[PDB]
């Protein structure tokens, strides 16, 4: 096998925080319902082609 | 009710007011409103007591709604019979009742509690040896079963094929027949030592469960109901494993057998050697003294033909004396013939799992009398914000029917009005736009359709992969494992085959086009596929549910009527009259005239040994 | 310059598609199509198309008793 290490200094640090914080928004866009689930739509149109 | 002024409203009501009885000087404490007419009880689930009293009141009272905060329960004689075996007697239902009632019980509401609560507990049912004896404690019996007009510490056989007609004379005479077995004190079966496994975890709901049948001690033979996913599988698993005899299984799929003998051994400890699978691949039975056979009722209920290797399955099944029976998927035991497995294989304990206890006709309460009364049930809501079950967003998309096919719809016969209304173009591009919006947002999609035509030209218009009743087994159990863990197959097709008792962890989304008319119980069971999704904990997940129904049409009779059920369970459906961002998606199926037109007609249109060389 | 009293009736293809039926039972219902929204029906009619066609879509409606 092979071992790989990674040394992270203070501006690392900080950049994988919002790595981090970008991976949470997309994993909150992931489980957050739908649009048109969040309104209620009955004053617009139909749905139509 | 004397002396009472009834209000100026009172008119409005008809004989239903209960304004006449007095309220206790403690209703700031009971949390119970008892209905004196209907029987029906409104439970306070916010006031001291409701804890308490929503256990005790689904044994005595079959629940009818039991949304957030006002639960309501109804008593009936089924659901008093169920209450009455489990160490209940009429004085404790009335004691408690009037306990935690807020008004006093009235004369009407108790003569009905009397007539059915003392019945119970009279004339034992007993197996030996494949031999049925209607055993009894008492002597007195003699002189009124021998004297019944249908019948025929004393014990007197009675056949085998008897059972169901005397079991119903005895609901209709005064002393039904409970079926008792003192598996502790039974020695000539043979016992199976399996234990389930460390890692194995009961959750709360499974143990109230089981102390619902064994609060007394002895095992009582019944039905439980679990929601759809909440693992009813794993129920049978225990009352097996704790019995620790002969058991057979009876599953109502070939594809579930096989998933129900992977879990079967992932959760307990039973060694494969011991356990046999019986579905058409594979007929061999265990030789050992004691074992587990899972199969079908419809290899077991067949009369007229069976195979060589089957026939022989058939002796063998026969022959022996079982000791417990788990009857998968209940709700299909009262058929027409599936309860001759009951009846033909000999067991002293029968147990049915059933999400859906409801059917179009009145056979449902057949149960009762087969494999005995109703021991648990378990809300559906309750587990869902708990994380026990993912959240469902219910809607119920209404597509207009194109003016074309709908001019069709009006001359066309009922018979071919179904597939007219189901093939609409309105519902083909709402289903293209709902996919590739799904698709993008990384979700699972599953679309039913009970019509192999549609499922078909929906499959091959779109290019994705569908499964119905002329798939076979291998190659359906090969996409499955594929739309399972294979990023590139996102969405399938599914039909009525995989309606019910196909594990589906990954599956998240659940789309349906076509339906199998009012049936409340198919809606349920195509909805729990997504029911038991493994990410059914992390923070703001929410499943979806759409239902694609043509506006102006009878669908919207049968989808009122076909969704009732869940929503008594606490499911709510909501319409969406649009699909925003529909209009800007590129490519749209059936988005010109020419292609409705060919689709109009296309779907119009479907209704001398020597002298062997010669040939 | 021609006037002709009546009801314009707007509505949907659905409802519109419903109301030819009733048209080609009863003649008189409808005098003249404007358009696929736009219809024009007789005056006296209007009472019993109107509490006529309910009974008609009592059937795809599912009322629980
Ligand atoms: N105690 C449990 N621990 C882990 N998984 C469970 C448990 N009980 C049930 N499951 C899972 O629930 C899913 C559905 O089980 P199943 O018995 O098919 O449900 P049902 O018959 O009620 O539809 C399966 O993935 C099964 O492994
Ligand atoms: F209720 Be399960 F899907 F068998
Ligand atoms: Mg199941």
């Amino acid at each position: 096998a092979t071992l790989h290490i990674n040394i992270t200094t203070a501006s690392d640090e900080v950049a994988q925080r919002e790595l981090q914080e970008r991976q949470a928004e997309e994993k909150r866009k992931q489980n957050a319902v739908p649009e048109w689930h969040k309104q209620s739509t009955i004053g617009k149109t139909a749905l139509g082609r | 009710p004397a002396d009472f002024v009834p209000d100026s409203v009172s008119g409005m009501f008809r004989s239903h007011d209960f304004s006449y009885l007095r309220l206790r000087p403690d209703h700031a404490s009971r949390p119970l409103w008892i209905s004196p007419s209907d029987g029906r009880i409104i439970l306070e689930s916010f006031s001291p007591l409701a804890e308490q009293a929503q256990d005790f009141l689904v044994t005595i009272a079959e629940p009818i709604s039991r949304p957030s905060h006002i639960h309501e329960y109804k008593i009936t004689a089924y659901s008093l019979y169920a209450a009455v075996s489990v160490g209940l007697e009429t004085d404790d239902i009335i004691s408690v009742l009037d306990r935690l009632s807020k008004v006093p019980v009235a004369e009407s509401i108790i003569n009905f509690i009397k007539g059915a609560t003392i019945s119970y507990g009279k004339v034992k049912l007993v197996i030996k040896h494949n031999r049925y004896f209607v055993e009894t404690t008492q002597a007195d019996i003699l002189q009124m079963l021998l004297n019944d007009s249908v019948i025929g510490v004393h014990s007197f056989e009675i056949a085998n094929e008897s059972v169901e007609v005397v079991k119903k004379r005895c609901q209709e005479i005064d002393y039904p027949v409970l079926e008792e077995y003192d598996f502790r004190n039974d020695h000539r079966n043979p016992d199976l030592d399996i234990d389930l496994k460390p890692s194995t975890q009961i959750r709360p709901y499974q143990e109230k469960s089981l102390s619902k049948m064994f609060g007394n001690g002895r095992a009582r033979s019944g039905i439980i109901v679990l929601p759809c996913g909440a693992g009813k599988t794993l129920v049978g698993i225990t009352a097996a494993c704790t019995i620790k005899k002969s058991v057979i299984v009876l599953c109502t799929s070939s594809v579930s057998v096989m998933q129900w003998r992977q879990q079967f051994l992932q959760w307990c400890t039973l060694q494969p050697e011991n356990c046999a699978v019986f579905t058409s691949d594979n007929k061999e039975m265990f030789q050992t003294e004691s074992g587990l056979v899972v199969s079908t009722y419809s290899m077991v209920a067949n009369t007229r033909n069976r195979s060589h290797d089957s026939q022989k399955v058939m002796d063998f099944l026969t022959g022996r004396e079982w000791g417990f029976i788990i009857l998968d998927e209940v709700h299909v035991v009262p058929a027409a013939m599936f309860r001759r497995v009951v009846s033909t294989i000999a067991a002293h304990a029968k147990l049915g799992l059933t999400a859906t206890l409801v059917r179009e006709d009145d056979k449902i309460g057949d149960l009762n009398f087969l494999i005995g009364p109703k021991l648990y049930e378990a809300n559906w809501m309750e587990l869902s914000q708990k994380g026990h079950i993912a959240n469902v967003q219910c809607a119920e998309v209404w597509c207009p029917m194109t003016a074309e096919f709908y001019q069709e719809y009006l001359r066309e016969t009922a018979r071919k009005r179904m597939l007219l209304y189901i093939m609409n173009p309105t519902k083909f591009q709402a289903c293209q736009f709902l996919i590739q919006y799904h698709e993008r947002r990384g979700d699972k999609i599953i679309v039913f359709s009970d019509n192999v035509y549609a499922l078909q030209e929906y499959a091959l218009k779109m290019g994705k992969p569908f499964i119905y009743g002329s798939t076979p087994q291998q190659e359906r159990m090969n996409i499955l494992q594929n739309f399972q863990y294979n990023d590139q197959i996102n969405t399938i097709f599914l039909s009525k085959v995989g309606d019910t008792s196909i594990d589906l962890p990954e599956a998240t989304c659940l789309i349906q086009i076509s339906s199998h008319y009012g049936s409340r119980r198919q809606e349920a069971q195509r909805l729990g596929r997504i029911l038991r999704a493994k990410r059914r904990n992390d923070e703001g997940f929410n499943a979806f549910f759409y239902s694609l129904v043509s506006k102006d049409t009878q669908e919207m009779y049968y989808s009122t009527k076909r969704q009732a059920f869940l929503v008594d369970q606490g499911y709510a459906f909501k319409v969406i009259t649009h699909l925003h961002g529909m209009e800007n998606i590129p490519n749209l199926a059936y988005a010109s005239p020419r292609e409705r037109r060919e689709l109009l007609q296309e779907v119009l249109l479907k209704n001398h040994p020597l002298i062997r060389k010669m040939y | 310059a021609r006037a002709r009293k009546g009801a314009l009736v707007q509505c949907d293809p659905s409802i519109k598609a419903l109301i030819l039926q009733i048209d080609a039972k009863m003649s008189d219902i409808v005098l003249e199509e404007l358009d696929d929204t736009h219809l024009l029906v007789n005056p006296s009619k209007v009472e019993f198309v109107k509490h006529e066609l309910n009974r008609l879509l009592s059937k795809n409606i599912y009322n629980p008793m």
